[PDB]
């Protein structure tokens, strides 16, 4: 016997939290189309999570999904140049996120006008995007990043380049050869000089 | 002594991973199910969070970087001429066929539809998350714990056109494009050079240039059947993703662990313990799930060094063979390269 | 009971039990254990 | 900067609590007794460890990336400063 | 001799306590209760 448990009006389609009979979560609900057991009244998936649940008042079955989210990415150019600033959804779609918001396939991408010209790629932004900052009145503008010059070799059956001339050119390689060398004191580090400290310490063996 | 009194032209494929699919893990959502106490209490163990964000984003710049350093070794975008005569060569199953909605070769086709990729890192509308596709695709159930996957940044168009504007290189050019301008060239003329750089006169090639065309072409044709013989042949790309999904899917598996705590749910150790004794749970299941973190970490950063290796050595066996005539033994395939 | 269960204790093996027997206040009972201070463990008797 | 980086952040891991009621293990020294003061201590020996540990790894991980990469600096010094490599952008750009 | 090392290491790691009254399963084992001894033999796995 627990006493009345005082249920209340199901509502679906819509981000609210949701209990049925002791399993709580939070997502939407929606009308699904799976064949539940009689018997069977929570639906788990692969990965051992919670996807679907039975209703106690009506046997209908309905989905969990948790409500939309997705990282925040800000891009952004150096401060001590502007402070204005981009926004991307990444993952999330611009009908989700809530004058110049862009529809990635990476995510969604606010704050930057996209236009139709390409350059090289400044700030990487994700499925082949890049944004840079540039006065177009300077914005952040979002832009297909170019992959180089177009350029189409003249081949030919009997046609061949040689060059008359030759231009001598030196090339810097910057390549890391060591390090800081690091040398921790693991007592004096995890003990501050104590004395029953470093004897509680010696009980972890010789880590 | 013994002097071969003829030859076979063979080719022999040689697969190396690149990249791999990036990881975005948010520690607040992923160890705490969007609770306040939980939360609070997670900060009390400094900054392990920021770490792993510093080790995820560190690898998913990687990946594009070393991506770019492969395929992108070329400044300018060549394309091939109207005319796809070479003199005998016939490279239509490595060049990119216009008639397919994407830009790749028959062979670029066959590798794609080998590979069965887990997740493309593409927009979830909220559509493909739910109804029967829940029942059977991992992906959504990874991603609602925290498990991001981020797309790369040269799409597969961009590495398709990049490889497209290497072989009209290699084709027009032979391997002064690498190094300087572009300068055409007969490609038997390029094949006389290779044979001239492995030590055999040009005469040999142009007295058999006809042969050598058909052995090519019987090649190019025998690599199809070879790859689509076994899905052994891309075993190496197989396996990486293969292992990518397998780490994504025990890290969101070990959620369900209980890490010697009363239960794993953590709205059920919330409402049947008071705090002073529910803490001390809590405690154990963050410190559970954040030693999985790192473990899973630490795994997905030696499984990137291996990755930065292996496209070290396909930039260097890129640069060799394909923009130049690498003398060393074995290193561009079995044979006089 | 410190180290050891007070109900396995017939099933197990000793070098030497000593049994120290005192009489002390009920407010200082806390007092008569490992680590605790005061005028009992201080001046009268102290455990390790 | 990521060495800095690194021992900052490892010397800032002592700020952290792991649970206990405080980071200075003074503090739990002067205002707890020994068997009362022993379970935090525990748990900060495990957090400060741990912290070592992931730091040790880190710094395993970037000395193996460092000997690759003086590997690689060698190569290119018996290979283009001793020698003349043929290997083509293995000494820059261009013919070597 | 790393190698062997690393296994000597791994081997002799058994002698560490970790916080808890023996490095011997069997001693915690039978000189605790379940209840009593399930605290230490968590601590003894966590620090295998």
């Amino acid at each position: 016997v627990c006493g009345p448990k005082k249920s209340t009006n199901l509502v679906k389609n819509k981000c609210v939290n949701f209990n049925f009979n002791g399993l709580t979560g939070t997502g939407v609900l929606t009308e699904s189309n799976k064949k539940f057991l009689p018997f069977q009244q929570f639906g788990r998936d692969i990965a051992d999570t919670t996807d679907a649940v039975r209703d106690p008042q009506t046997l209908e079955i309905l989905d969990i999904t948790p409500c939309s989210f997705g990282g925040v990415s800000v891009i952004t150019p150096g401060t001590n140049t502007s402070n204005q600033v981009a926004v991307l959804y990444q993952g999330v779609n611009c009908t989700e996120v809530p004058s110049n918001v862009f529809q990635t396939r990476a995510g969604c991408l606010i704050g930057a006008e996209y236009v139709n010209n390409s350059y090289e790629c400044d700030i990487p932004i994700g499925a082949g995007i890049c944004a840079s900052y540039q006065t177009q009145s300077q914005s952040i503008i979002a832009y297909t990043m170019s992959l180089g010059a177009e350029n189409s070799v003249a081949y030919s059956n009997n046609s061949i380049a040689i060059p008359t001339n030759f231009t001598i050119s030196v090339t810097t390689e910057i390549l890391p050869v060591s390090m800081t060398k690091t040398s921790v004191d693991c007592t004096m580090y995890i003990c501050g000089d104590s004395t029953e400290c470093s004897n509680l310490l010696l009980q972890y063996g010789s880590f | 002594i013994a002097i071969p009194t003829n030859f076979t032209i063979s080719v022999t494929t040689e697969i190396l991973p690149v990249s791999m699919t990036k990881t975005s893990v948010d520690c607040t959502m992923y160890i705490c199910g969007d609770s306040t106490e939980c939360s609070n209490l997670l900060l009390q163990y400094g900054s392990f969070c920021t770490q792993l964000k510093r080790a995820l984003t560190g690898i998913a710049v990687e990946q594009d970087k070393n991506t770019q350093e492969v395929f992108a070794q070329v400044k300018q975008i060549y394309k091939t001429p109207p005319i796809k005569y070479f003199g005998g060569f016939n490279f239509s199953q490595i060049l990119p066929d216009p008639s397919k909605p994407s830009k790749r070769s028959p062979i670029e086709d066959l590798l794609f539809n080998k590979v069965t990729l887990a997740d493309a890192g593409f927009i979830k509308q909220y559509g493909d998350c739910l109804g029967d596709i829940a029942a059977r695709d991992l992906i959504c159930a990874q991603k609602f714990n925290g498990l991001t996957v981020l797309p790369p940044l040269l799409t597969d168009e961009m590495i398709a056109q990049y490889t497209s504007a290497l072989l009209a290189g290699t084709i027009t050019s032979g391997w002064t494009f690498g190094a300087g301008p572009a300068l055409q060239i007969p490609f038997p003329m390029q094949m006389a050079y290779r044979f001239n750089g492995i030590g055999v006169t040009q005469n040999v090639l142009y007295e058999n240039q006809k042969l050598i065309a058909n052995q090519f072409n019987s090649a190019i044709g025998k690599i199809q059947d070879s790859l689509s013989s076994t899905p052994s042949a891309l075993g190496k790309l197989q396996d990486v993703v293969n292992h990518n999904a397998q780490a994504l899917n025990t890290l969101v598996k070990q959620l369900s662990s209980k890490f010697g705590a009363i239960s794993s749910v953590l709205n059920d150790i919330l409402s049947r313990l008071d705090p002073p004794e529910a803490e001390v749970q809590i405690d154990r299941l963050i410190t559970g799930r954040l030693q999985s973190l790192q473990t899973y970490v630490t795994q997905q950063l030696i499984r990137a060094a291996e990755i930065r290796a292996s496209a070290n050595l396909a930039a260097t066996k890129m640069s060799e063979c394909v923009l130049g005539q690498s003398k060393r033994v074995d290193f561009c395939g079995k044979g006089y390269h | 009971c410190y180290g050891v269960s007070p109900t396995k204790l017939n099933d197990l093996c000793f070098t030497n039990v000593y049994a120290d027997s005192f009489v002390i206040r009920g407010n200082e009972v806390s007092q008569i254990a490992p680590g605790q201070t005061g005028n009992i463990a201080d001046y009268n008797y102290k455990l390790p």
